[PDB]
Formats: structure tokens, C-alpha cells, sequence
């Protein structure tokens, strides 16, 4: 009895003590502190705060300017819209459900939560697939523009819903992670009815290991003025946008999988929630880069704001 | 399709003995951890017992602490409570629950009314 | 009867029907549709979403003339107005009453009570000021800001301060979402009558005199120094025409229920300029972004680092 | 400091009449208005009658419509509820509220038993 689990959810914390509680019907005060909570929900509105003004100006911009049609610029926008599916889906529900402890919105409300983080961030993965098939494809010259980026940003979408949807099919599910705010794929129970065992295999494998796979095969093909400081920086940006989702992603992706392997095990609320929180930050990172490094952008948007 | 047998159980002594069982029916049995938690008539459910889904780390209630003793049969797809030294308020019904829950699946229980 | 009256409440709307509760107990579903309720939510968050950054760039930007001192007083309330009274509002909007209770309500009064205040008595000092410079009554004479800028928060506070002493009170308005000072019951135990009078004269007439009283010094009024002069003299006057366009409304309905107390007005008589006049959290640094052109400079440098 | 009187009424034939009266102490009267409200013996308050400051406007329940009749006294700070052509569920204990409300203020009322 290290945690304990139910039809819903499972709370990583004994029930020997007798306290704990369904995360869709009381608040969880008794996993940590309830300070705490009210840090995730300050925390959590700051990724609201500015992930809304940072994304909208990135997404309004790229549209107003009908020049901003190279291949970067359809992604750092496809982020945009994605990231505000994020700030508007998911974040929402979470800094609500900070402020009362427990997911009050009920069982689709954590399925909220964990969509538009699953969207996010394999929109954010497939993304980093594209941005190292296009750079490949220039750099290295294999192949001898609008119409090919559109339909490459179409196909982060196409494979983000692969991974995002079957939970909600009924294949997996979300269930509340930690401090039961964030919500995420079944890690914890087998739950062979729902079969989620066999999703996270799949999930790691064909939404993980597949694009890592493709992202690094690119990037190992460029170990052997103008146009190329062009190049050079978005191509270096391409980089950053990578070291940063590694960064983002990679400590809960972690905890998840050491989840995964030890299933029963004796491990606290606090362990998943920390990384999975921080790999929220998803929503505004992909911006700031596109603002920071990329200077072609960054001359326009102050067009668009200072009319 | 999920089904489990709630056998072994009945009348007995004031501090009597009697042997539980749980025959599991449609899941990975070996793949879940399974529990014991019984209806006091009067009061809610006490969690009475669990263990591991390999079988390794049994525990127990501290109402329940080394008379009762919980082991199961993965092979056999089968949870067993020997129950010993009972007492009245050990009267009640008792489920077999899967994972770490005292949430109920289906079954008949057994009334072990002592 | 045509409102009903409660210890904490006044619902704008008959209890014939029997459905009237309290809207620090019950939601207010009966007064409006519920989506009405969920579209305040929805301008109450956007209030709240442009509001910070705004004026948390203009804070930080600023400290990062007298005019700046005022403007970044106001970047100041209205971040107190944000996070003191929007937040309340867009979650009791959410809820469709006063769900936080009686303490609740006096949130969202006291920082609406505030935000229009400290802009009230930041446009007497911006009146004050530039008559002291233009028609040069006082010769070199324009730490003079940082005295005259406390003196908004004294006022302010001369004025939101009381309902919470107990004189005068903070009372859900209209779709029961906003609050504001007792205008509907005479209430003679809280005497709140008599504050009605005190806030209109010492906190609005008052006012409005010095402003006019200034501006009306420059009719017969109305080179870079000037240019300077001008434009900022200009925001003077863009600011308080914003102020009025947005506190009329309000204020006008305000003394239509004080005059006619217990008279038949809807709940979305008094809520819509009430939930209108939330916007002096935002307006007054989109002037000084959009007017004052030393800001705009001095803000893209922070921005764009 | 508010003081109201809850004279008039008592036990009285099933189909007579009876005059309740309501004597105001301790707050500006005619700045504000008052009410009646009983408390049937079983079910929750029924608002009764209510009247505007000025007195000009009385308004009743469908309850007691026509039957009953309100009237106040500014000068000697008084409300009235003259009660004619009773029932048997007429029989309550009435308040006199102020303001618009069903709060009662003060309190005892008037047991008009029917
Ligand atoms: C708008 O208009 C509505 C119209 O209904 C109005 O609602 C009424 O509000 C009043 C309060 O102002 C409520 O009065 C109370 O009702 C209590 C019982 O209510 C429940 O139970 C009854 C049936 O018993 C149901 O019909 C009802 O639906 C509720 O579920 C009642 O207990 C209260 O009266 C007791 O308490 C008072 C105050 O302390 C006391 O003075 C009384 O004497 C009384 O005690 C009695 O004592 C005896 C002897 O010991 C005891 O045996 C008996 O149980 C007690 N009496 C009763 C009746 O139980 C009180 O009257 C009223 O119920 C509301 N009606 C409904 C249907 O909700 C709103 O207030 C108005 N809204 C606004 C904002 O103005
Ligand atoms: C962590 O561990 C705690 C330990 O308490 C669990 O809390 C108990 O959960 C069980 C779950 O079934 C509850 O059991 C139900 O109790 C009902 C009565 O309880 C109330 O009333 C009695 C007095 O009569 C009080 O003693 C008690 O405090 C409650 O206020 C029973 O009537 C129920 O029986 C009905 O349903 C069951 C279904 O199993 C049927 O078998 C019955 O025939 C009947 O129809 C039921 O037994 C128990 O009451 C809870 N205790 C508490 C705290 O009150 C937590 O659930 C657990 N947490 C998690 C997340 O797993
Ligand atoms: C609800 O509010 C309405 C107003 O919205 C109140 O109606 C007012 O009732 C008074 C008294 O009956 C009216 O006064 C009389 O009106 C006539 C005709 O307009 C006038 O000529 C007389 O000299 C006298 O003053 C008042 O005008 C009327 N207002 C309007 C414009 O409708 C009413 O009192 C409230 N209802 C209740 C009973 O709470
Ligand atoms: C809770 O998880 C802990 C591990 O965090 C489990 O601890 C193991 O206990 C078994 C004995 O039952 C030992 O064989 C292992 O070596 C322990 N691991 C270590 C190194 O801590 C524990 O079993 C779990 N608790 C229960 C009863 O489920």
C-alpha cells in the first residue's frame, strides 16, 4: 500500500493513514503542502500570463506580413496557434485546478489538462522533425519553399493526434499526476481493461524514439555571404529549438518512464509534478527563440507594434 | 471480461479460524496486485489486507496485524486470507479488490459472521 | 416588490416569483441568461489578460517627470484594481455570485474604488501641473511629483476606505457580479445616505472643478520645449477625456438609483457601465504608450533588449 | 438602536377579521419602507404585504390578495395589516420587516391563530 489507485485516478500516497481522497471530489492537502499549491497555481498563471501576448503577437504578426513565408516561419506560427491551444486547452484547467487542489472540473477536466499537453508537446516534437528534414535538405543540397512547408506543418497535426487522441478513444488514459493538477498517460496502473501498458510502449516508441531517430539523422548529416548568415542563424535556431525542447522535455519524460518501469513503487507527489510543470514552459519558449534569435522576425513585430 | 469468485467463508467461532479465497477471472492476473477489505455491518469498509503483484510484500490493518494473513496463487489466478484468533467485530463482508483500491469490483463477498 | 433587499445584498429583480436568494449564497441565474454571466467571465479575463502586461511593462519600463511619476502611480492601482479586484470578479462571474462571501465582495468595491480615485486625483495633479507650467503663474516651479502623487493615494483612500470602516459598504451591483458603494438601500444603520453625498462632493465635484478650473485657465491659451509641452499637455487632456467617456456612464446610474431608490431598474441596468468603467485599468498606459513618443522609445529598449 | 412592536392579533373565528398593528422605534420610518411576513406552523415564511416609504404603493401575495390590506402610519410610526375573511392557513406568527426583505427584525410577531 504505497499508493493507491481508483476507477479515475491514482494518488501516490498510502491509504494505510486513511486520509486519502479521490482527486475528483476533495482537494489533496494531504499529499503536500497546501502553500504549495497556491505556488503552482502563481507559477502556472505566469505561463498563462505570458504565454497568451507572447504567442498572439508571434501568430498575428506572421499572418499581417505577407512576406514571412519561409518554411521557420509556418512552424514558429503552427507553435503559436498550438501553444495557445495549450495556454487556453490545458493551462487553464490546471491553474484552476491548482487554486482548489483537485480537479474540480471532474474527469473530462483532466482530460483537458493532458491533451493540450500532449498536443503541445508533440506538435512541439514533430515540429523539430520538420525543422531537421528542411535544413537538411538546403544545407547539404540533396535534393535540387510555401506549398512544401504547409504541408509538412499538416503533418505535425496528423501525428500529434496519433498521440494525443487515444487516450480520449478510451485507448490509455489521462489521469491526474503528483500533486493530482497536472494530468498525463497512465504510467501508474496497468488498467489492462484500458490497456494503457501497451499505449506508453507505443507512445515512447512512436512518438519519441522515431522522431529522435529522424532529428539526430539529420543533424549527423552536418558533421562532414548573405544567403548563408541566413542560413546560419535559423539553421543555429533550429538547433536552440531542439536544446531547449531536450531540455523541456527530457526530466519528465524521465520520471514517466521510471514510473512506467516501477510500477507500485514508493515514490511522492512531488517526484512527477515538478518535471511535469516544468515541461509546460513548452508553450512559451518556442517564441521567445523565434523572437531572440531570428532578427527578420524581430524587425517586423516591432513594425506590427509600433504601427 | 472481468470476474471474481468470493469463495471460502461462513459462520465460525469466537476465536475460531476459516480460509478465504478469490478465484480471478479475465485480466493479466500475475500483470495486477490484488487486495482484501471487508463491510463491517454498521460502519465503512476497512481495507484489510493487500500485496504486491509478484506476490513479494504482504500488509496488513493494524485491527487485523499478524491474525489474519494475506498470500495468493498467480499460477492459479486465486487471493486467499487465512483468517486465525477471530473476533466479533471480524464479522462482516468480505471483497477481493484489484490494484491498490479499496473500490469494490464485483463479487458475492463471503459473510464471515463470527 | 420590485428589488429585494437583504442584510449584505440588494438583487435588482421581484422576489414575487419566490426565486430571489442571496447572491452570497446562491448562483444569480434567475437575474440574466447564464451565458451572460460566462460573457462577463470573458471580458472580465481579457480586462485582467491586457491588463498586467501592459501595465507591468509600463512599471518596469518606467523605474527601468511628473507625468511619469503620475503614469506610473496609475500602472501601479491598476495592477492593484488587477489582482485586488478583477480576479474576484472574473471568478465570481464564473460562479454567477459573490462565491468568495461578504469579505469577498469588498475586494472588488475597494480596488474599483481605488483605480478610479487614484486616476481621478492623478488628473488634478496633471491639471495642477501643467497650469503651473503653461500660463507660468509660479516662475521656475513645475520631489514636487513624488508629494503630489502620494497625495492621490491619500484621497483615494479617503474615499475606498470607508465602506470597510462601516460607514457607507461595498454591495453586489446589478447582475450581482460587481460591487460598489450602497446606492439602492438607504441603509440609515450604515448611514450610507450620507457617504453618497460625501463621495459625489468631495470625491467628483471637487475634482472636476480643479480640472475645469485649470482648464479653463487655458482658453485664452488654448520651440522643442513647447513640442514637448504640447503633446504631454495634449495627453493631459486625452486622459481625462478617456476618464470621463469611462466613469460618466457609471456615475450617472449610480445617482439615477440613488435618486430613485427603490424604483423599477433591471440587473443589466447598472452592471454594463459598472463592468464598462473596469477598463481605467487598461486605457490609461495605452495613452501613454500611444501619446507620450520619450516612453515608446525607452519601452522597445527594454523589450527589445 | 432598532426597536419594533408587534401588536395586534390573537385567536379569532375561521372566516372573521383582526387588525395587526407594528409600532417602529430607533430609525428614520418614512426614509425607508416596511413589510409583513408570517411563518406558517410547518412550511417556510411567506412574504405577506410590503408598502413603499411614502405609503403610496401597497403590494400583496396572491396568498391574501384582496383579502388582506396594508396600510402605515409615518407620523406615529405604525404598519397595519387589517386581516378580513380568514382561514384556517392564515394561521401564523407575524413579522414586520423593513426595507424589502423577508429578514425579520425584532421578532415574537403575533400568533394569529385561525
Ligand atoms: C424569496 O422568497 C423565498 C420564498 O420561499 C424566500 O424563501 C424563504 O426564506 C425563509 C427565510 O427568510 C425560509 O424560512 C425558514 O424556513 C425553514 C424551513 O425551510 C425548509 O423546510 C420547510 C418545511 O419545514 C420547506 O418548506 C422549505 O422548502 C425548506 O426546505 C424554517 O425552519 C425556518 O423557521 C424556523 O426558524 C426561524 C428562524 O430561526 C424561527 O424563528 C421559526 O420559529 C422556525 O422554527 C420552527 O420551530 C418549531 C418549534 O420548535 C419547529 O418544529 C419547526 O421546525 C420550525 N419551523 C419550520 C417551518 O421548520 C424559516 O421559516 C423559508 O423556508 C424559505 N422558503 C423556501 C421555500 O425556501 C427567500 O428568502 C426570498 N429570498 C430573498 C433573497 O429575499
Ligand atoms: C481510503 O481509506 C478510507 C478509509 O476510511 C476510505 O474511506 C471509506 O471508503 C469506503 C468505500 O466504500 C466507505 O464505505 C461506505 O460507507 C458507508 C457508510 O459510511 C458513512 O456512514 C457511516 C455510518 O453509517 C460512517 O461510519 C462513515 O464515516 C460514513 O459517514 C456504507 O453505507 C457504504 O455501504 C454501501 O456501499 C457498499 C459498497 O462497497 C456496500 O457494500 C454496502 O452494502 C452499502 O450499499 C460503504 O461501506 C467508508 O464509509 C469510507 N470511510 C469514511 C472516511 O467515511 C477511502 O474511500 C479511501 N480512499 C480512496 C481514495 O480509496
Ligand atoms: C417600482 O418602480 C416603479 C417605477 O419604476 C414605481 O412606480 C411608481 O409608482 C408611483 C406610485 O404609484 C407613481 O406615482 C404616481 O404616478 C402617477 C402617474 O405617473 C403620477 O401622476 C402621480 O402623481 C404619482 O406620483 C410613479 O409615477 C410610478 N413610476 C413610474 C414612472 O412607473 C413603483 O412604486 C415600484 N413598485 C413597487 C410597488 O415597489
Ligand atoms: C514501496 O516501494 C518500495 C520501494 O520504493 C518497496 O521496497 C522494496 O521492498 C521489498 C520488500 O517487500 C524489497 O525486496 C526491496 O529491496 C525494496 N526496495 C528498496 C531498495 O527500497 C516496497 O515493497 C513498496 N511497498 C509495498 C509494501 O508495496
Amino acid at each position: 500500500m504505497n499508493g493507491t489507485e481508483g476507477p479515475n485516478f491514482y494518488v501516490p500516497f498510502s491509504n494505510k493513514t486513511g486520509v486519502v481522497r479521490s482527486p475528483f471530489e476533495a482537494p489533496q492537502y494531504y499529499l503536500a503542502e497546501p502553500w504549495q499549491f497556491s505556488m503552482l497555481a502563481a507559477y502556472m498563471f505566469l505561463l498563462i500570463m505570458l504565454g497568451f501576448p507572447i504567442n498572439f503577437l508571434t501568430l498575428y504578426v506572421t499572418v499581417q506580413h505577407k512576406k514571412l513565408r519561409t518554411p521557420l516561419n509556418y512552424i514558429l506560427l503552427n507553435l503559436a496557434v498550438a501553444d495557445l491551444f495549450m495556454v487556453f486547452g490545458g493551462f487553464t484547467t490546471t491553474l484552476y485546478t491548482s487554486l482548489h487542489g483537485y480537479f474540480v472540473f471532474g474527469p473530462t477536466g483532466c482530460n483537458l489538462e493532458g491533451f493540450f499537453a500532449t498536443l503541445g508537446g508533440e506538435i512541439a516534437l514533430w515540429s523539430l522533425v520538420v525543422l531537421a528534414i528542411e535544413r537538411y535538405v538546403v544545407v547539404c543540397k540533396p535534393m535540387s519553399g510555401e506549398n512544401h512547408a504547409i504541408m509538412g506543418v499538416a503533418f505535425t497535426w496528423v501525428m500529434a493526434l496519433a498521440c494525443a487522441a487515444p487516450p480520449l478513444v478510451g485507448w490509455s488514459r489521462y489521469i491526474p499526476e503528483g500533486m493530482q493538477c497536472s494530468c498525463g498517460i497512465d504510467y501508474y496502473t496497468p488498467h489492462e481493461e484500458t490497456n494503457n501498458e501497451s499505449f506508453v510502449i507505443y507512445m515512447f516508441v512512436v512518438h519519441f524514439i522515431i522522431p529522435l531517430i529522424v532529428i539526430f539523422f539529420c543533424y549527423g548529416q552536418l558533421v562532414f555571404a548573405t544567403t548563408q548568415k541566413a542560413e546560419k542563424e535559423v539553421t543555429r535556431m533550429v538547433i536552440i529549438m531542439v536544446i531547449a525542447f531536450l531540455i523541456c522535455w527530457l526530466p519528465y519524460a524521465g520520471v514517466a518512464f521510471y514510473i512506467f518501469t516501477h510500477q507500485g513503487s514508493d515514490f511522492g507527489p512531488i517526484f512527477m509534478t515538478i518535471p511535469a510543470f516544468f515541461a509546460k514552459t513548452s508553450a512559451v519558449y518556442n517564441p521567445v527563440i523565434y523572437i531572440m534569435m531570428n532578427k527578420q522576425f524581430r524587425n517586423c513585430m516591432v513594425t506590427t507594434l509600433c504601427c | 471480461q472481468v470476474q471474481l469468485v468470493e469463495s471460502g467463508g461462513g459462520l465460525v467461532q469466537p476465536g475460531g479460524s476459516l480460509r478465504l479465497s478469490c478465484a480471478a477471472s479475465g485480466f493479466t492476473f500475475s500483470k495486477y496486485a490484488m487486495n482484501w477489505v471487508r463491510q463491517p455491518p454498521g460502519k465503512g469498509l476497512e481495507w484489510v489486507s493487500g500485496i504486491r503483484p509478484s506476490g513479494d510484500n504482504p500488509t496488513y490493518a493494524d485491527s487485523v496485524e499478524g491474525r489474519f494473513t494475506i498470500i495468493r496463487d498467480n499460477d492459479k489466478k486465486m487471493v486467499y486470507l487465512q483468517m486465525t484468533s477471530l473476533k466479533t467485530e471480524d464479522t462482516a463482508v468480505y471483497y477481493c479488490t484489484r490494484g491498490y483500491g479499496t473500490m469494490t469490483i464485483e463479487g458475492q463477498g463471503t459473510q464471515v459472521t463470527v
